[PDB]
């Protein structure tokens, strides 16, 4: 099985460095090229150069070349990209992926957030119950950096859940909602609770949503 | 630099329908050697990487069923997909892989075409432990709409409200091919006490007038 594992996610200031992981399984390492693919959020894919293992072939799109060094470990099958002087237009989704189109694998994705927010779990609130159909909510606020996860009742209320895309607010803290609609006579009768997690934090909240 | 060009931007599209996307290049990727055109579509979901569909403009990847065909040669190029479905809803982005630096162009978002439903509006007060902090936030939700465009206009005390609200959208819906919305107002507490009546209208095409949800602080 071909897999390509990238490293975490990561929090940068501007100005620093980061280095990006690619460590490739289940073929000759050697036997493909092993190419950089980013993309800032909601924007589309740029390429940014390759790396051919077994003969060192190492092209850059001029855009990023000198502040950008792409390396390989071949005694661990690893691929690097380390970019530096970060700015804010580096805050993306950073790829490898094997071949140009002869072999389609792709790592899982590597967040880099280019930011001087320090890392914060949400405050969680609700948004309280005010056609029987009632809808509640959690507003999940003032976090750092992305992702956050929610579920409702332990992930036993999954129908008409809404959990909205974060918006980064001017603070550089994210926020959203999460919200579902239930049947006004159960409001008296059935516990909801969001279940809250940020795991850049390792906070968990789970915040009992009352008419 | 080859600069590729995707038209359209967005599609919408009714099931079992075809929706056609086409792609074109500033320089000819017909390479001499072999003929073949150096032209790679990628479909990419939302969270997930891209994934190979169709190369050398039309030869199919394995796994990837013939409904999608790519057509086209030299510096314009074309992917339809037949029988759409909800599956392949996603971001279609065509590559130069004649020269580098390798290009994308700007990605097609496609989304299923259904009859237009309105949304059913909500609002939301600021938390009492939320205003212990010093800023109030209220919300709005539109909750399982067609089509995403809607206006979402925040009054208070009857002022039509700019710059302190921002909005966020969902994905489609795989099932019923839908958004929800919601429009965040942020004041501060000061703010929030001084004024009494807090409204958000919304126009959409599926409702024939505007609908208002309000409250009153404090009721």
């Amino acid at each position: 099985q071909v897999q390509l594992v990238q490293s975490g996610a990561e929090v940068k200031k501007t100005g620093s460095s980061v280095k990006v992981s690619c460590k490739a399984s289940g073929y000759t390492f050697t036997d493909h090229a092993i190419h950089w693919v980013r993309q800032a959020p909601g924007q589309a894919l740029e390429w940014m150069g390759h790396f051919s293992p077994g003969n060192t072939d190492i092209k850059y799109n001029d855009k990023f070349k000198g502040r950008v060094t792409l390396t390989v470990d071949r005694s661990m099958s690893t691929a690097y990209m380390e970019l530096s002087s970060l700015r804010s237009e580096d805050t993306a989704m950073y790829y490898c992926k094997t071949s140009t189109f002869f072999f389609d694998y792709w790592g899982q994705g590597t967040m880099v957030t280019v930011s001087s927010a320090s890392t914060k779990g949400p405050s969680v609130f609700p948004l309280a119950p005010s056609g029987g159909t009632a809808a509640l909510g959690c507003l999940v606020k003032d976090y750092f950096p992305e992702p956050v996860t929610v579920s409702w009742n332990s992930g036993a209320l999954t129908s008409g859940v809404h959990t909205f895309p974060a918006v980064l607010q001017s603070s550089g803290l994210y926020s959203l909602s999460s919200v579902v609609t239930v049947p006004s006579s159960s409001l008296g009768t059935q516990t909801y609770i969001c279940n809250v997690n940020h795991k850049p934090s390792n906070t968990k909240v789970d915040k009992k949503v009352e008419p | 630099d080859i600069v590729m060009t995707q038209s359209p931007d967005s599609l919408a599209v009714s099931l079992g329908e075809r929706a056609t996307i086409n792609c074109k290049s500033s320089q000819s990727l017909l390479n001499s050697g072999d003929q073949k055109n150096y032209l790679t579509w990628y479909q990419q979901k939302p969270g997930q990487p891209p994934k190979l569909l169709i190369y050398w403009a039309s030869t199919r990847e394995s796994g990837v069923p013939d409904r999608f065909s790519g057509s086209g040669s030299g510096t314009d190029f074309t992917l339809t997909i037949s029988s759409l479905q909800a599956e392949d809803v996603a971001v279609y982005y065509c590559q130069n892989d004649y020269s580098y630096p390798l290009t994308f162009g700007q990605g097609t978002k496609v989304e299923i075409k259904r009859t237009v439903a309105a949304p059913s509006v909500f609002i939301f007060p600021p938390s009492d432990e939320q205003l212990k902090s010093g800023t109030a936030s209220v919300v709005c939700l539109l909750n399982n709409f067609y089509p995403r465009e809607a206006k979402v206009q925040w009054k208070v005390d009857n002022a039509l409200q700019s710059g302190n609200s921002q909005e966020s959208v969902t994905e489609q819906d795989s099932k019923d091919s839908t958004y929800s919305l919601s429009s965040t107002l942020t004041l501060s507490k000061a703010d929030y006490e001084k004024h009494k009546v807090y409204a958000c209208e919304v126009t959409h095409q599926g409702l024939s007038s505007p609908v208002t949800k309000s409250f009153n602080r404090g009721e």
